């Protein structure tokens, strides 16, 4: 049975699912880190679940097949043409970020319907808690205007106040000269483009903000570069941390009931995303708007339900 | 009708009169909304012992009931529209209008 | 209202066994058919709303639609031919009732009624 | 962006007769384009248009006109043969109407 | 070459909290997004 | 005559269960069948109506409107599919679905022997007609038509019912056959007065009359070409077959009540033939055209004699066919230049030599040209007025003259000339187009050779 | 195909579809049945046949 | 709130309405409007934000006030007759405070102010019920009692329902106040016909209650609650603006769509005993209604706003909590004007 009021009214309740190893970690870092290793080795040691970076087709692994869609239909930006061209004249720049923060906040609420269901806990790479460090960096470097960051703020404050604050946060603390080293070993030539005024406004964005904010509701682990390969330590430190000053200990049922029926049905998760604030960077005209909808519905199996696709070989569906 | 029933409605019709008014307070409102109450009580009590109708002594009572649950949910809002502004003042029921 | 008070009247039957005494309405009835027609517009929309081939999607449910439809309707169409039955019944007694009321007025051909004529001019 | 919407730039016209020189103006595909062009001008022009001429124009005297000739000759004929007026003012029989009493 | 379609400044008309905006009204302005007007710094 | 009206309700369906590339071909051939069916209503009796059933009826009257309908219907498809062949399937099956419901809505309003039916289908017709106009026009001033062609309609036609519903409390019936065998005078009273202006004014704005015609134009411009043809052909015909069989039981008072609106319609006329000349649009010349046709019509009603009856009837389907045909003609060059100015193209004649003579045709029969059934019914009413008042002719012959100057002006300002010298993207005429035209035309001359199927019962 | 587990499957929820056929059929004998019975007490009160 | 004491006020409410609608003593009545009153509070109060405390507050104060004043007319007529049988109820002054206690439960003119911030404070959830289920009991006891009805004073606070409804919904953008002030026009339309015949005023009750539930739950599919919000739905539901579009031209009351029943039959109701001047007038004034009907469709369905592009994701997901009467509404809320005569049925 669908969760829903009634399985609540009888039987199914969260607390009882909690086995006290919930924990969500969220891992941070600065441009091209090893907070992505670090994250699945946590994720590995600890047996929860791992949450990749939520990227531009995030949305796209998750419903229909993984693969992902074609850039038209799905973000209608891209992160080479933000670091060819960051000043473009296009509205790029706020588009991608915008893109990126719906798909952080999807990654999320679908991170907390897992652990609410399941009770096995999540390790994201990244939080919404955590997207405006970008926003930041984007607005100090002249990237995009104060109306972008303004509606970024609207949107946020308007949808982040639903959820709750992961657990602990991990952060890995790189310095800028070692980043830019790292990127240019790398060796992705669009990634050379990236200026070190951008990374400094992103870690003084970081340390000024997001972890003075988050030591007041959660426990924040800084590491460094050297100290990021032993796994195992950084899972010591996690599991012998006091979680006692979060919001999570302040939690009833009722209220675990109503996080769980938000968390699911991601169209009210996505309703406030669209507000109707017009943006040149991500207002659309009727005629595009009509054309790429037309496009997207002739997809091979996005036309009707997800079980009435005749196309992708779905049978019996007469009956259904 | 004798002076006692045009009094009671007179008490009636000021009670209502100062409900209407809302000078500033919230709580004067619900006193008068207590007062109209009263009124009500005083004169269906004397119209039923005056024509000894026997049944409907317990009448008044039922009443005085429901009075209780209205002053009781009166006060309920009242002390969430105090934990909103701090002050419990009508001017500042105004985010909605017509 | 006129009828919601009436002698011999049980409250909540909406079929008295009066009733049973007028002819049922047919089953090929054109009002059925329109009940069975909103049915099957019903299960269409339903179609459409759930984003399903709108046609094909369910016939078990369009067919559930129509039949509850239709069921609902017979007894809806007999219950207003009760109504209207009643309503001509009373009619009819009381205006037997009340002669005076109703006299039956002379029968006057057009040859000794006098019409006055307007020219179109 | 100095701009205001993400719109698409507006299409110029599509010319019927670039791919296809013989076109008829009805489709795009040719083979549907001449078929539709052929059952307009076949139930536009030769069935409904001469057929329902000629059955109009055959059209059964239900109106009443020879029928009205054919009497009125025979009332002329009849009338005048008696010495009778063509037409009387009367249209109906004043032995059958009955006027007011008096006017005064 | 199109059929005209609205715009945002077509569209506009339709955001501020009334229609046809006076003097009086036009410092009224539309309720957030979502029904929560932000808490008020309440000294207590 | 339910054998005319179900094959409609199966033209809905077979419509929304067609191929995507085969919608067109089936609406058009089963909308032609349907109209030959529907031409065999004009076999009526010369003593009464035929009766078919206890609601429809057809009256010699009603079957030319009728079989008008039923031919419009696919030559508004022919020229539907040319300006929706970018649209999608869902929607172009959309627009055939408004289409078919407006002329289903037509064809039961034209039939119905009872009056609340009739208003009820009469005020049917308004939503397609709405939803064409407002969702597939072109410019933004679309809204604002339809608006108007809504209200000038609503609240013409409100108080309409009112008057009914009392009517049917007073004499106990509001059937025609019932209506018109216990007529009976109406006495001089206000509240006879006000019975006759509410059961008038609706058919009035639905002519439109002079001081009530302000929404035609915006709802002919702004609408689609589909739509203009509809609004021209049959939907201005509402209100004359309405005021034909409504003024029964409006006598005696009809003939101190008319002196506003003959004063009105006469002024109008000439007012709507003179604004004709000084016009730079070209579908509002047309618009303005259809209005002062609809005030020599009201004109001819409003007399109330059989000749004006008969003039009337046979100026109305004229009326029709000719703007049908007009707009169609507009709507070639205006696809063409994608622009609606009149002076902007010029000198077509050099370039399209066949639309030069349709636009010859079509401007002959606009200006009653013998032996038109157009001149017919013109030459009736005039006869009619003349007897009810012989000064009339002067208006009257004033509106003709104008009427030939503004027809032929358009006529030399479109095709003859010297071209533009900078349009060069004038196709040669396509066989759709001409053979729209030919099905606009031909049957104007095939009626003037046979008027008395559409000169109306009191032939 | 699709990566989830489509709640509607392959196959129909086969209780639902029988509860609705079932449902469907037994109201339309029911229908049936009251009809004839309708008809029958018709005609033996109006004493026709 | 938990779910069994949110569904237990819910019973509660219709115990109260229940108990409204099946009392002959008056003092049950009564009993009846405090329940409802009492078990509805809370309801609005579901979701908490500064707004709904002060729609209840406000919803709290009025209805108090209004059972007060049924309360001191149930009173007096006692007083004048030792009757409590809810009846004829001879006494004119309790018959007036009665008539003025009932319109301001229902919303009526003047006494509409609380309709349309109230609407406006709550939830659409809670806003359905408050527009459709709120109305059953006081249109009970008006029917009831309504041979007794002075026609003068129920005929005037009907027409000044029209006409402020007609007016202030053609000044709003917000979609819950739209609502509301259409709700309180359809009050008036009801009202009118009151004096007269009480099946009509079931009849507008039943289709308004239909044609209400079936915007309501069409708002929720598409959880916009402001014009330029709902402006977004083409890109996303066509279908849902379709259909919406549908619903607001039977709303605005164009034949044949189902919302020409009720007025045409009042209208021919109020002709049969000489009242002709009204019904043109409501007509007239209907059709402010139906031109700010219009305006939202224009906005809606029949044009095409700008979207935006996140919107591309929504594109992905589906609707999940699917309501299972919103096609039968939508279906009774339009086609179902050929079934008029089956209104017999209703007394
Ligand atoms: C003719 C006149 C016709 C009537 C007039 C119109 C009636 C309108 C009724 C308004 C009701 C409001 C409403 O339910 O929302 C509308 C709803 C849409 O709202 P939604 O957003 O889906 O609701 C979210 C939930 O309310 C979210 O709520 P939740 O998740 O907190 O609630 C849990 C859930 C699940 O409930 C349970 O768990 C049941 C537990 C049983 C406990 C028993 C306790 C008993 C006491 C001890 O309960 C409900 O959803 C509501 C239950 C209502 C029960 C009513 C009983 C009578 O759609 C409808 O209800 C249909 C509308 C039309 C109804 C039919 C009308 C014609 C008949
Ligand atoms: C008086 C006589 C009868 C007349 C009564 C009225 C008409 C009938 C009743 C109406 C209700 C029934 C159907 C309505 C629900 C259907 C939902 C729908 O959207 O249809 C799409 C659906 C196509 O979807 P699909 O095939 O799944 O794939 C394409 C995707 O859906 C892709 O879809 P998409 O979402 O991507 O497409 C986008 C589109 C999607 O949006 C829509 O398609 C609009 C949906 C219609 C609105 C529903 C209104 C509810 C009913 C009220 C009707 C009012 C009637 C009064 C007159 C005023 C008209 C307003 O949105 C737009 O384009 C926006 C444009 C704005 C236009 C504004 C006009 C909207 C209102 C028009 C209402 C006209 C009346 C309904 C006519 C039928 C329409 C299907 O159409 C159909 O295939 C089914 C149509 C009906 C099938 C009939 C077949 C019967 C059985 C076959 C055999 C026949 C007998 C054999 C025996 C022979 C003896 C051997
Ligand atoms: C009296 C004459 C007797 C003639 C006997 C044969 C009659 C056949 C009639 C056929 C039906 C009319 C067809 C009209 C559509 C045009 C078709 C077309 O495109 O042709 C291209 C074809 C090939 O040319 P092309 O090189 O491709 O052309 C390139 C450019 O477009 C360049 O093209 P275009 O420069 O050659 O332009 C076409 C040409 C011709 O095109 C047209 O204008 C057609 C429209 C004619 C006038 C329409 C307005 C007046 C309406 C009167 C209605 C009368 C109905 C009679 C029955 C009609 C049955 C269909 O223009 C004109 O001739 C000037 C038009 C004005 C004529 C004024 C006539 C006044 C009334 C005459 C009296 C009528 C009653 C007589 C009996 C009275 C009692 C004793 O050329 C022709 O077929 C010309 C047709 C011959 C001209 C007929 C003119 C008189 C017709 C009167 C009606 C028929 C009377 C029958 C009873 C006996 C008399
Ligand atoms: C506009 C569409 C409305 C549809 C309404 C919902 C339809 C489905 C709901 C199922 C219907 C069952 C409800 C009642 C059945 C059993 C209860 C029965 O005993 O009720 C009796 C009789 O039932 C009801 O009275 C009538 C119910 C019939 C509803 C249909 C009317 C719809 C209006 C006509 C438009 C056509 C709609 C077509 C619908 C498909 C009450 O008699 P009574 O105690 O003496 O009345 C006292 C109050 N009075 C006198 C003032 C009225
Ligand atoms: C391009 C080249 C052009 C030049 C070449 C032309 C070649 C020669 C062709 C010219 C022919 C000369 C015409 C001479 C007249 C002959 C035909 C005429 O005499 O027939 C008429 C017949 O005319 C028809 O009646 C015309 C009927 C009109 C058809 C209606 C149009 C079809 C419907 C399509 C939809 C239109 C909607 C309109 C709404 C009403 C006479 O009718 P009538 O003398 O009395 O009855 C005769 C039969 N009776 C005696 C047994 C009774
Ligand atoms: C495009 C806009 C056009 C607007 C046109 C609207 C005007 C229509 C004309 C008036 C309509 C209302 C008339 C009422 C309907 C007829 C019913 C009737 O005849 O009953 C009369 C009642 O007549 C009336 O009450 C009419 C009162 C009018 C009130 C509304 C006035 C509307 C505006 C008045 C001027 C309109 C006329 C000219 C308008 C020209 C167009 C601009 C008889 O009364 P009884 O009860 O039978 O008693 C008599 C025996 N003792
Ligand atoms: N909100 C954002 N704005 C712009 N770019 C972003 C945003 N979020 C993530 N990215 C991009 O995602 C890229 C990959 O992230 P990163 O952690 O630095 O590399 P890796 O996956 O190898 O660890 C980065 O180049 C970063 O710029």
């Amino acid at each position: 049975l669908q969760y829903g009021p009634l399985a609540f009214v009888l039987g199914e309740r969260t607390t009882r699912k909690l086995t006290e190893t919930s924990k969500v970690i969220t891992v941070d870092g600065n441009i091209c880190s090893g907070k992505g290793r670090l994250a699945r080795e946590i994720a590995e040691k600890l047996g929860l679940r791992h949450f990749p970076e939520a990227g531009i087709h995030y949305a796209d692994s998750t419903t229909g097949d993984g693969k992902p869609l074609d850039v038209q239909l799905s973000g209608n930006c891209s992160l080479e043409k933000f670091y060819d061209d960051p000043k473009s004249n296009d509205g790029n720049s706020y588009r991608l970020q915008s893109w990126l923060y719906a798909s952080r906040l999807l990654q999320y609420a679908d991170a907390l319907e897992h652990l609410l269901s399941t009770g096995q806990g999540v390790v994201l790479e990244r939080s919404i808690y955590s997207d405006f460090v970008f926003l930041e960096a984007m607005y100090r470097q002249g990237f995009i205007r104060k109306q972008c960051v303004e509606h970024y703020n609207e949107v946020k404050k308007v949808t982040a106040c639903e959820y709750l604050p992961p657990h602990v946060v991990v952060y890995v603390d790189v310095p800028v000269p070692e980043i830019q080293s790292r990127i240019q070993k790398k060796g992705n030539p669009h990634e050379m483009k990236i200026t070190a005024a951008y990374l400094q406004d992103i870690e003084n964005a970081y340390k000024k903000t997001f972890l003075p904010e988050m030591s007041e509701k959660c426990e924040v682990l800084q590491y460094s570069a050297r100290e990021a390969e032993d796994a195992e330590k950084v899972v010591e430190d996690i599991e012998y941390l006091k979680c006692d000053k979060g919001p999570w200990p302040d939690q009833d049922d009722r209220t675990f009931h109503r996080l769980r029926m938000l968390v699911q049905n991601k169209l009210e998760v996505l309703n406030y995303t669209t507000i109707p604030v017009y943006l040149p960077e991500i207002t659309i005209g009727a005629h595009q708007s009509d054309r790429v909808f037309q496009k997207f519905t002739e997809l091979p199996g996005r036309k009707y339900s997800p079980g009435y696709n005749e196309d992708v070989g779905d049978k019996w569906i007469w009956l259904k | 009708m004798p002076l006692v029933y045009m009094n009671i409605i007179m008490a009636f019709a000021i009670a209502l009169a100062g409900l209407l008014m809302y000078r500033s307070h919230l709580m004067s409102s619900l006193l008068c909304l207590e007062g109209m109450m009263l009124s009500l009580f005083i004169m269906s009590t004397l119209i039923i012992l005056n024509t000894h109708f026997t049944l409907a002594n317990m009448m008044p009572i039922i009443l005085l009931v429901f009075a209780a649950c209205e002053a009781a949910l009166g006060l309920s809002l009242l002390v969430m529209v105090s934990n909103t502004y701090g002050t419990d003042y009508v001017q500042n029921l105004n985010l909605l209008q017509c | 209202t006129m009828m919601s008070g009436r002698p011999g009247r049980v409250p909540l039957q909406f079929l008295p066994n009066e009733a049973r005494s007028l002819p049922p309405p047919k089953l090929t009835d054109p009002r059925l058919v329109y009940m069975g027609f909103l049915g099957y517009c019903s299960g269409l929309i339903d179609n459409a709303i759930r984003r399903r081939p709108v046609v094909s999607a369910g016939l078990h449910r369009q067919l559930l639609y129509v039949t509850s439809f239709v069921f609902f309707g017979y007894y809806l169409l007999k219950r207003q031919d009760y109504m209207y039955a009643l309503r001509d019944h009373d009619m009819f007694a009381y205006v037997k009732s009340h002669p005076e009321d109703f006299p039956e007025k002379d029968k006057k051909t057009y040859g000794e009624i006098l019409e006055e004529f307007h020219p179109v001019r | 962006p100095t701009i205001r919407l993400q719109e698409d730039p507006d299409p110029e016209d599509e010319n019927l007769y670039e791919k296809n020189p013989d076109s008829h103006g009805y489709d795009k595909d040719p083979i549907v384009d001449l078929w539709n062009m052929r059952v307009v001008f076949f139930f536009g022009f030769s069935i409904v248009l001469v057929l329902g001429s000629t059955f109009v124009a055959y059209l059964p005297d239900y109106r009443m006109q020879e029928w009205a000739r054919r009497e009125a000759e025979r009332l002329v004929k009849y009338r005048e043969a008696n010495g009778l007026p063509l037409m009387e003012s009367n249209c109906f029989d004043p032995n059958k109407i009955q006027l007011p009493e008096d006017e005064d | 070459a199109r059929q005209w379609q609205p715009d945002v400044e077509w569209a506009e008309q339709f955001g501020g909290a009334v229609m046809y905006p006076t003097k009086e009204t036009a410092h009224w302005k539309p309720p957030p997004w979502n029904d929560v007007d932000p808490p008020k710094d309440t000294l207590v | 005559m339910l054998k005319i009206i179900i094959p409609t309700t199966m033209l809905l369906p077979m419509t929304w269960m067609s191929k995507h590339n085969m919608i067109w071909i089936n609406a058009t051939v089963h909308s032609l069948l349907i109209s030959l069916i529907s031409l065999s209503l004009l076999n009526q009796l010369g003593e009464n109506s035929l009766n078919f059933s206890l609601t429809f009826f057809s009256d010699s009257l009603s079957a030319p409107l009728l079989v008008l309908t039923t031919w419009l219907l696919p030559l508004m498809l022919m020229a539907s599919q040319s300006h929706l062949s970018k649209e999608t399937t869902t929607r172009k099956k959309l627009y055939i679905t408004m289409l078919i419901l407006l002329q289903l809505f037509l064809i039961m309003t034209f039939t119905a022997t009872e009056l609340i039916l009739f208003y009820i289908l009469f005020e049917a017709t308004l939503v397609p007609t709405l939803i064409i106009i407002t969702r597939w026009g072109n410019q933004t001033e679309r809204l604002n038509a339809g608006l108007y062609f809504l209200f000038y309609t609503l609240a013409g036609s409100l108080p309409l019912l009112v008057a009914l519903v009392y009517i049917q409390n007073t004499t106990g019936s509001l059937n025609f056959l019932i209506i018109h065998y216990w007529s009976h005078p109406l006495s001089n009273s206000w509240s006879n007065i006000f019975m006759w202006l509410a059961c008038i004014m609706a058919f009035m704005v639905k002519m439109p009359l002079y001081g009530l015609h302000l929404w035609l134009p915006k709802a002919h411009v702004e609408a689609p070409i589909a739509g203009s043809m509809v609004l021209a052909a049959v939907l201005l015909k509402l209100g004359g077959y309405g005021m034909m069989r409504i003024t029964t039981i409006l006598n005696p008072l009809t003939n101190y009540m008319a002196y506003p609106f003959l004063m009105l319609s006469m002024w109008g006329m000439i007012m709507t033939s003179s604004i004709c000349l000084r016009q730079t649009d070209l579908k509002s010349l047309i618009a303005y055209s259809s209005v002062s046709h609809m005030a020599l019509v009201i004109v001819a009603i409003m007399i109330q004699t059989p000749w004006s009856f008969m003039g009337a009837t046979a100026l109305m389907i004229a009326h029709g066919l000719t703007s049908s045909m007009l707009f169609c003609l507009a709507n070639t060059n205006y696809e063409r230049v994608h622009s609606r100015t009149m002076i902007l193209a010029r000198g077509l004649q050099t370039l399209l030599p066949l639309m030069a003579t349709w636009w010859l045709v079509a401007s002959l029969t606009n200006l009653a040209l013998p032996p038109s059934i157009n001149l017919i019914g013109e030459l009736f009413i005039i006869t009619a007025s003349f007897s009810w008042s012989n000064i009339t002719i002067i208006l009257m012959g004033m509106n003709m003259m104008i009427t030939a100057l503004y027809s032929l002006y358009m006529l030399i300002t479109t095709q003859r000339g010297k071209y533009t010298h900078h349009i060069n993207n004038i196709k040669p005429s396509f066989t759709r187009e001409n053979a729209l035209m030919a099905l606009h035309i031909l049957p104007l001359l095939l009626l003037t050779l046979n008027p008395k199927m559409i000169l109306g019962p009191l032939y | 195909k699709f990566y989830i587990r489509e709640p509607p499957h392959g196959s129909p929820d086969w209780l639902k579809v029988g509860l609705t056929l079932g449902t469907s059929v037994f109201l339309w004998i029911y229908l049936i049945k009251q009809h004839k019975e309708d008809v029958l007490e018709y005609k033996r009160r109006n004493g026709l046949e | 709130m938990n779910p069994i004491i949110y569904t237990t006020l819910i019973m509660t409410v219709m115990s109260g309405t229940m108990l409204v609608m099946i009392s002959s003593h008056w003092l049950l009545i009564w009993i009846g409007f405090e329940m409802n009153l009492l078990a509805m509070i809370p309801v609005l109060m579901k979701n908490f934000n500064p707004r709904a405390t002060e729609a209840a507050t406000k919803y709290f104060l009025t209805q108090a006030t209004a059972s007060m004043m049924l309360m001191m007319a149930i009173i007096i007529n006692l007083l004048y007759s030792g009757q409590w049988t809810i009846t004829k109820m001879f006494n004119p002054v309790a018959m007036t405070m009665m008539t003025m206690a009932l319109a301001m439960k229902l919303g009526l003119s003047p006494f509409h102010f609380w309709v349309p911030e109230v609407t406006q404070g709550i939830s659409l959830q809670a806003g359905l019920l408050l527009l459709t289920w709120q109305k059953l009991a006081p249109l009970s006891v008006l029917c009831q009692i309504s041979q007794s009805i002075n026609p003068n004073l129920m005929l005037t606070m009907a027409m000044l329902s029209i006409l402020i409804g007609g007016w202030g919904g053609l000044n709003q953008t917000q979609l819950r106040k739209i609502m509301a002030y259409s709700s309180i026009a359809h009050m008036g339309w009801m009202t009118a016909v009151l004096p007269y015949n009480t099946t009509m005023t079931i009849l507008n009750l039943l289709i308004y209650i239909t044609m209400t539930l079936a915007m309501f739950m069409l708002l929720i599919h598409s959880s916009a609650t402001t014009t330029l919000s709902l402006s977004h739905t083409w890109n996303k539901m066509p279908v849902i603006t379709s259909l919406m579009m549908v619903t607001l031209l039977s709303m605005g009351g164009l034949p044949p769509l189902s919302g020409f029943m009720p007025k045409w039959m009042i209208i021919q109701e109020m002709t049969k005993n000489e009242s002709i001047i009204m019904p043109t007038l409501m007509a007239m004034t209907a059709l402010l209604n139906l031109y700010f009907y219009m305006r939202l469709a224009y906005s809606s369905s029949l044009t095409m706003f700008p979207s935006t592009n996140n919107m591309k994701m929504k594109w992905q997901f589906e609707h999940t909590k699917q309501m299972k009467l919103l096609p039968t509404m939508i279906v009774l809320s339009t086609l179902v004007l050929p079934m008029t005569p089956a209104l017999s049925s209703l007394n």
